[PDB]
């Protein structure tokens, strides 16, 4: 009864994440109009989130519903590695998307002359490389019927600051510069209807960056604050293990919400989805 | 495959490689459609940037521009106007000193500008509007008022106010959020219209990128 | 269009030298290039092939590993690096222009050749006749046999006919079975099917005197039949 | 003389109405309709990187040339999808291409106002410009070879021209259109051609005489596409008014209209099947509709292009239809 | 000018004096050609995949 509600909710979340991300990837692969550097980064974020949703989310949901790790220790190590890998890769995909947008908005000459799909592939490979560099150290050795990530203080700092906090700072800085550039462009654009539309554009800019950064933050910051601090509360602080599940699944739900932010809100993606 | 079929396939692959290289080189070109009506400053800005279609290639600040002068085509534009559907911007040249002349020149330029603005192939195509011969306009605006062209003007006869009214009349044809009209006034003796087009194209690219990110 | 070979000369056995081909008058980069040699009294034998763009390189089994064919497109030059020059390598080495697309005429131009002198599964093309005496104005049919069917599933029969006039480099007459080459008078005819082939000359002139060579282009170790000479 | 011109126009209308005994639909009411012409994309020709404006099939029904705004004239081996040639054009603004019936030449042209003749079969292995046909004062919208030395071009200068390629001179100029001439179709005998122009009229021209035999006016908008029926006694037009019309040469009037209420877009290209019972028309609405040329029934649809189908062509043996499109792909259909 | 009207009148005269056939016979000939060649129409009557070069 009680575990059935959890199973249904987590399974619906996994199904929605798989469906959303797979549909984003399929729309990328099916339409010539969505094969762009920006759309390559967005579709790779969808690929990473789909890997999250099919590798981590089912196993994490099994762990949540059963309240215990009914799998092997080798399988637990693989789960932790894949979870950290795929979540770090998705967060750094957000950073790569922000970086591409920053270069597009602040360097139009590079956008025309130097922006190539090789750069999108390089950004994707770099996100996955950071994911590996964050997730593999526990298997190489940096660290009970429970499958929990390594709580080593050095690894805690290295993996929380390498998967979220450095990504959070880079993405905040990049989108702050993008915001400043967007207002600079709007102010340069600005007969009262012109000022009306300029104010509407600034409202749209603040709403868009609010959606982007607020979704990323409200999804992953609650989890990563605890992932950073709680290891340093190894004796005093005790997480209720309900708030921990909630914050971890907010982070997981970032993989559900990323297609919505970056593809399903995109006009180009909406038209391409209409084409199917 | 046969040996000859294999070598034909290899030739086809080499052709495909060259086609991909050519398309990569071509995608780096900022394509500009130069429009205007007859004795506007089209040829003046072509000379500043430097047979049925004339193509002016120039590079400015690491940006390669392809400017398509199509004024020689004295035929129906809508039959070939879709060829330029994917230009970065239209450069529309208007002689400011055309309000006083009938062959009305400025009414014809306004009608052409309206048709180009509201063309189904240029819905989101920004326009770099050049108001040419601003010096001749200043010469002939102090003598004759801006009423021979616009009876509903009812404004000051000064050069700045008349030119601003003409620019407002042209920008009144935009009626589109995703398209901007960049208006510059030129006198045929200013060596900065290359800079004006570069800045307008930079603004167009930046605004397109912002629209892509949902910030415009 | 002209292909000028250089090198050749006389070498000691086991030596090495590079054959060169100074192409000019045509889009050399777009042509596949062959080396085809002819021993002083025997017929043509294909040596090596470098494709357009150097992506594909083929060699005859008798020279593979020791011989190296290379091209330099900017200078329009084709090379044959020969190593361990056996006495069997003495021949006149011909560079052959060949281009490959649908309808193209491969092996259509041949260089003048340079004679190299060395001091002391393949499909078989059979020309049973040889040194057949001919009379000007009357028809002659030169036959050819192939060990394997030269007809491909695509419908093409990769049989080539070449005329090696006395003292002159070979000259394509028919490129795929029953396909007259450019500049060849429409009295030479090609026919056959499968493995048996004939080249009919309607009204042979005094210039048709020469050795006529088969060539298959189905499987790549290109093989010439022993030439069928025509004599007055 | 406008009164006499109107009098002659009314006389022509009366002579056309005197022959309008029974419409094509009344006589084809009893033939078994074609069920559903369901072609499938057999090949997709990829390699153009801009809008394809023109294609022309080879007479061998295997090679075809396509013209794209990327400045490339590409000759395709449609059986293998191999690219036989990729011809770089001097002007990327090509909107017509013709493959010579001999196969030795290809033509292209557009906003440069020139018909460029390309020798596909040179001693050098490259395709070069053999002749540039200058003299049109508007864009070339169609060109068709009569033979290796004669090509007919249509232009936005409202005229058609017959050219001697060796001299590069206009042998005949076909004037009489008031709108921009958009398409050409040579008769199978190549003794006479029909041109469709922006004046919403199709004019029948004698190639040797150089005069307009007949003028056909049924369309409400610009005629973009024109094609003879396989026997040369009729032709079909494709215009911007979302209609295709079949005009008989001998009856000297429209015999059938190929329109549908669900089609409102313009028509870019028309062609007939080998027997001429199928009229294949390319539309702005991104697909090609197959029409029963005798019953005006919409026999089939060729969907599969992501942009406007700008050109299409049926092989001389009738095996395949190739459709080009603004989405930069050519598809072969059966 | 007047010469343009003269040319238009002459062209209309030359076009008006042609031997038009009844559209019944035109449609009958179009039928005759269509059914006379329906067998050799691969798009109208699809060929077996053996005989289809685009297979
Ligand atoms: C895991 C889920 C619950 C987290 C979702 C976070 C979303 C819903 C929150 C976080 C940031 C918030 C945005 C912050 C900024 C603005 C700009 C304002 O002008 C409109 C509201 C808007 C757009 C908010 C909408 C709701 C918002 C996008
Ligand atoms: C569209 C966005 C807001 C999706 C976010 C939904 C997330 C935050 C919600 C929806 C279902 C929720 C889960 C439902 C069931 C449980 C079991 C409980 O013992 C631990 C919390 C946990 C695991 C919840 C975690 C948070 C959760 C996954
Ligand atoms: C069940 C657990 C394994 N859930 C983990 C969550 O899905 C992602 O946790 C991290 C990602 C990257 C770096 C990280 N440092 C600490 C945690 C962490």
């Amino acid at each position: 009864s009680y575990q059935v509600i959890t199973s249904l909710l987590l399974g619906t979340l996994i199904f929605c994440a798989v469906l959303g991300n797979a549909c984003v990837v399929a729309a990328i692969a099916l339409e010539r109009s969505l094969q762009n550097v920006a759309n390559y980064l967005i579709g790779s974020l969808a690929v990473t989130d789909l890997m999250v949703s099919v590798l981590v989310l089912p196993m994490a949901a099994l762990y949540q519903v059963l309240n215990k790790w009914t799998l092997g220790q080798v399988t637990c190590d693989l789960f932790i590695a894949l979870d950290v890998l795929c979540c770090t890769s998705s967060i750094w995909h957000l950073c790569a998307i922000a970086l591409d947008r920053y270069w597009a908005i602040t360097d139009p000459i590079d956008y025309v002359n130097k922006r190539t799909p090789r750069r999108a592939a390089a950004l994707i490979s770099l996100t996955w490389l950071i994911g590996f560099l964050i997730s593999i150290p526990p298997m190489l050795g940096w660290r009970p019927d429970a499958c929990t990530i390594s709580k080593d203080h050095g690894y805690t700092i290295y993996s929380t600051f390498g998967a979220f906090y450095i990504p959070l700072l880079l993405m905040l800085v990049l989108y702050g510069r993008i915001f400043r550039a967007a207002r600079f462009r709007i102010r340069k654009t600005v007969a009262e209807a012109k000022r009306k539309m300029a104010l509407a554009r600034e409202r749209k800019t603040v709403k868009t960056l609010g959606i982007i950064m607020g979704t990323f933050i409200l999804c992953w910051l609650p989890f990563f604050i605890v992932a950073l601090v709680l290891p340093f509360c190894e004796s005093s602080c005790h997480m209720p293990t309900l708030l921990g599940a909630i914050i971890n699944w907010l982070g997981y739900s970032n993989s559900l919400l990323n297609p919505v932010i970056y593809a399903y809100f995109n006009k180009d993606f909406q038209n391409a989805f209409k084409k199917i | 495959l046969s040996a000859e079929e294999r070598a034909a396939l290899e030739r086809s692959k080499a052709i495909e490689k060259n086609l991909k290289e050519d398309g990569i080189s071509a995608a780096k070109d900022v394509k500009l459609l130069l429009l205007g009506a007859g004795e506007s400053g089209k040829n003046t800005i072509v000379k500043q940037m430097k047979t049925g279609i004339v193509e002016t290639h120039f590079t400015f600040k690491n940006l390669h521009f392809r400017l398509f002068d199509v004024g020689a085509q004295r035929s129906e534009r809508k039959k070939w106007i879709h060829c330029f559907e994917d230009v970065t911007a239209i450069i529309f040249c208007v002689a400011l000193s055309g309000y006083d002349q009938v062959l009305n020149r400025m009414h014809a330029s306004l009608k052409l500008f309206d048709s180009i603005c509201n063309n189904k192939f240029f819905i989101d195509t920004s326009i770099i509007l050049f108001l040419n011969k601003k010096d001749l306009f200043g010469e002939k605006i102090k003598k004759s008022p801006l009423t021979i062209c616009f009876p509903e003007y009812t404004g000051p006869n000064t050069y700045e106010d008349a030119a601003a009214y003409i620019q407002a009349q042209f920008e009144s044809k935009n009626r589109s959020p995703n398209k901007e009209i960049y208006c510059h006034m030129t006198c045929s003796t200013d060596t900065n219209n290359i800079q004006v087009v570069f800045d307008a194209v930079t603004d167009i690219i930046i605004a397109n990128n912002l629209r892509g990110c949902g910030l415009y | 269009v002209q292909l000028v070979e250089s090198g050749g000369g006389l070498v000691q056995p086991g030596g090495s030298r590079k054959l060169s081909c100074s192409a000019s008058g045509f889009a050399f980069s777009s042509f596949g290039m062959h080396w085809v040699r002819q021993a002083p009294e025997k017929g043509l034998e294909w040596v090596a092939y470098i494709s357009s763009g150097s992506g594909t390189i083929y060699y005859a089994d008798t020279v593979k590993g020791r011989f190296t064919i290379s091209r330099d497109d900017p200078k329009n030059t084709l090379f044959l690096q020969m190593t361990s020059l056996r006495s069997e390598d003495t021949a006149m080495y011909y560079c052959v222009r060949s281009i490959y697309y649908y309808g193209s005429s491969p092996f259509d131009f041949w260089g003048q050749g340079t004679t190299l002198t060395v001091s002391s599964s393949d499909i078989v093309m059979t020309q049973a006749t040889s040194s057949v005496p001919v009379t000007p104005g009357e028809s002659v049919s030169i036959s050819c046999r192939s060990s394997k069917s030269l007809l491909h599933s695509n419908g093409n029969t990769y049989l080539y006919w070449f005329l090696q006039r006395p003292g002159q480099s070979p000259q394509l007459l028919i490129y795929r079975m029953s396909n007259l080459a450019s500049g060849v008078p429409d009295r030479f005819s090609g026919s056959g099917s499968g493995t048996a082939f004939t080249l009919t000359i309607s009204r042979l002139e005094a210039e048709d005197v020469g050795v006529y060579y088969c060539m298959q282009h189905l499987e790549y170790p290109l093989t010439f039949g022993a030439g069928t000479k025509l004599e007055l | 003389l406008r009164q006499e011109a109107e009098q002659l126009k009314n006389q022509i209308r009366d002579a056309r109405k005197a022959c309008a005994d029974a419409t094509l639909s009344q006589i084809t009411n009893n033939i078994d309709p074609v069920g559903r012409i369901q072609m499938r994309t057999r090949r997709t020709l990829r390699g153009h990187l801009a809008k394809i404006y023109a294609m022309h099939w080879g007479t061998d029904s295997r090679l075809l040339v396509s013209a794209s705004q990327d400045g490339k004239l590409i000759i395709w081996d449609s059986y293998t999808t191999n690219k036989v040639h990729a011809i770089p054009l001097r002007s990327s603004w090509v909107m017509t291409c013709a493959y010579a019936p001999s196969g030795n030449y290809v033509a292209c042209g557009g906003l440069d106002n020139i018909c460029s003749i390309y020798n596909l079969k040179t001693r050098e292995g490259n395709v070069r410009v053999s002749r540039e046909l200058a003299g049109h004062t508007g864009y070339l919208s169609c060109c068709r070879f009569l033979d290796d030395n004669q090509i007919v071009t249509s232009s936005g200068d409202t005229t058609c021209a017959l050219w001697d390629i060796e001299t590069g001179q206009q042998t005949t100029t076909f004037t009489g259109h008031t709108g921009d001439v958009m398409s050409l179709s040579l008769a199978p005998d190549t003794r006479l051609f029909v041109s469709g122009a922006c004046d919403a009229s199709a004019k029948l021209w004698d190639v040797r005489e150089g005069m307009c035999r007949q003028t056909f006016t049924g369309h409400e908008s610009d005629i973009n596409a024109i094609c003879f029926f396989p026997n040369g006694n009729a032709f079909a037009t494709g215009s911007d008014d979302a209609t295709c019309r079949l005009f008989d040469l001998r009856a000297d009037q429209e015999l059938m209209t190929y329109s549908h209420d669900n089609i409102i877009c313009g028509i870019t290209s028309v062609s007939f099947s080998k027997s001429g019972r199928l009229l294949l028309a390319g539309y702005d609405d991104f697909n090609c509709n197959v029409w029963d040329a005798l019953k005006a029934d919409r026999a089939g649809v060729l969907a599969g292009h992501d942009n406007r189908v700008s050109c299409l062509g049926v092989t001389d043996d009738g095996m395949a239809v190739a459709t080009g499109s603004w989405d930069s792909f050519l598809k072969i259909w059966n | 000018s007047i010469a343009q009207a003269r040319k238009l009148v002459e062209q209309l005269k030359m076009e008006a004096n042609i031997d038009r056939i009844k559209v019944s016979k035109a449609a009958a000939d179009l039928m005759a050609y269509c059914e006379a060649h329906a067998k050799e129409d691969p798009l109208l009557t699809p060929v077996p995949a053996s005989e289809n070069p685009f297979r």
